[PDB]
């Protein structure tokens, strides 16, 4: 981060991407975006830095449920509910949205895959280096 | 003659693979430190020396090619 | 900004291709389009730029159901409801649609496949390069 | 002891990252962070040390449900309840969240994965060494 | 072991880490720590020796469940109960927490993995030797 | 005969390490410990001999439910009760705990695993032999 | 066998190890130990002969259920009952105690593997020969 206009623009773009975030208090959004700015390199993008940082923050918060914590919750971060039902009124069944056989961990959310393809457009995902002198 | 000398230089190559090396920033202290360490461990290696790596993350392989017939061709 | 009437033509063609988006407010679609324009090139198509950009934006919107409702959405993008039932009224189940097998993220939705074929026909899927001197 | 105000910043940072930990008594968090500081290096990050230590402490706490309540947690850590139901009142089932593949223990929780990516970004994932003289 | 203050510090650290131990009789915890300290080598850590003792003691006690024996129990150490239910009052189903195809036996509990990583940093998991004379 | 006071120390260590053994009749523990004396050697440990014999005898007792009741047990050691239920009172199901994968039977119970670690450190897990002239 | 006092010692050790054998009449145990002593080679032990006989007798009698035949039984040696239940009174399900993919035929009961360890202790499981002359 270098100013507040960029932070506000990133939060607003994130809310435009996900309209559900407009009701979430903006303080957690500031926290998540300032934690996500640690991973992005503005030298590489230098024009879509806000877009990339918002995308990465969204993916980072939606990895497996990390923003799932509101002011009231318990330690359910190790375990996931698979079904819940009242005995004679209603029943409901859950499940994971995406399988991740690859294990790269970055293609765990749609925003992660979008960020990877945007990284390949801006500057390739290669890493080729040689010992100098 | 120049191609012959180039083939002589290109006899043997070493490959070092580290998952996540793409995360490295371009032209910052971290990448410079990595390159310094790689060159430093390269210069001190040899027949009488050994190098250590991590099994999970990195692999170190060597590729080689044969050279022959060049004197007859010249 | 990319040309305003071209952007309007893009959103118009996308809407007439998928009638269900006529009810979605225009500004969310505007944001999606101006975010998706960062991927395609111009000189690659230079004739069907509108078609390609609309296809790619549609694929991004329908990637993993990232585009949701505005307020009716609940803050669970990491969880999907496989099935639900009311006691003596009705019941219903769900499941995946595509079952991707290659992990390309372009071969995961019909729109991605369509854009992939368009790109292959117009320019190609190849990248051959060598060093400059 | 690691620096007091930096430790305070770390604990408040992890608290506002996960709001569900606000109700937890503070001294347990102090113990967890003072135990987790033994792993991270210092000069490797030397800028985001607070963020890194918060991430690793959170991962350690949420590894496999190691962090429990105060007394309400029954003395059963080697046993997990998969489902339970009352006779005619309600029912519920459960399941795993991550389904790890490599047994590195680091790509097993989202906090661990984020810490791992931060380490790769900041220093690297390599250990090249040779015999000194 | 070499004195009593180190044992007291280790057991207090154990209780601080897991608050549920505050009800366990104190002599049993002395017994477990005196068993576990036969495994940690002081010359390696020499600074976080108490932390190593605590982590390894937790792992040793929660390996498959050995502390599970209260003053009243039966010979259920060769078996595990997976479900229990009253015919018309309530039901409950259990299940084991961690899959361990690796077989190292150090990656069986979160405490075990934590101690393994602490050992890895303090002094590598290697052992390279050559014959004398 | 193995030394009497050392045997007393071993049986008391067993009783204080597994509190549920207090109800077991006094003679059977002598029988088990003098049986376990035949497996372990002396000079290898020569310091924690009592601990080692206690661990080995515990492993022998809890190998496959080898230690049984006095007369209440039926002549059924080759057949295990998987589950049972009464019509309108209760129901219960059982299952395995360890699921060994190596076919060593030292890696079959936690006690054997701990004894294996202790042996590996005190003496080792190898046998190198050469011919004699 | 060579005398009766060692026979009495062996049967008494069997009863001491397994209290449930106090009910079975002596003659059957005499026959079982008489037939079991053939496989044990005294020249290997010389010292723990009674213990070896007891272990071999226990394993040989509990191979798959061979002592199961009391004065009144039927030709049920070819098949095993897996479940038995009354229509509206109670139910009961059975199952095998071990899995023996090894095929060594001696790693089928805990007594058998105990006997193998004792045998390897006294004289290793090896056998090397050279043609004479």
């Amino acid at each position: 981060i270098m100013n507040q206009e960029t932070l506000i623009a990133a939060v607003e773009q994130m809310r435009k991407l996900v309209p559900a975030l407009r009701k979430v208090p903006d303080e957690t959004l500031y926290a998540w975006v300032e934690m996500a700015e640690l991973f992005v390199c503005q030298k590489t993008f230098k024009d879509a830095y806000v877009k990339a940082i918002a995308l990465y923050a969204l993916h980072l918060a939606f990895l497996d449920g990390a923003l799932k914590g509101e002011d009231e919750d318990l330690e359910s971060y190790s375990r996931r509910v698979t079904s819940f039902s009242l005995s004679g009124e209603f029943s409901q069944t859950f499940g994971e949205v995406t399988k991740n056989q690859s294990g790269n961990m970055m293609l765990s959310t749609p925003w992660g895959k979008m960020f990877e393809q945007l990284k390949a457009r801006r500057r390739g995902r290669f890493a080729l280096m040689t010992g100098l002198r | 003659e120049s191609l012959a000398t180039q083939i002589l230089r290109r006899k043997q190559q070493a490959v070092w693979k580290v998952k996540g090396l793409a995360e490295m920033c371009d032209d910052d202290d971290a990448q410079y430190a990595a390159r310094l360490r790689l060159a430093q461990v390269d210069d001190n290696s040899g027949v009488g020396r050994a190098i250590g790596i991590d099994a999970e993350t990195e692999e170190y392989d060597v590729l080689n090619s044969d050279i022959s017939g060049v004197p007859e061709f010249l």
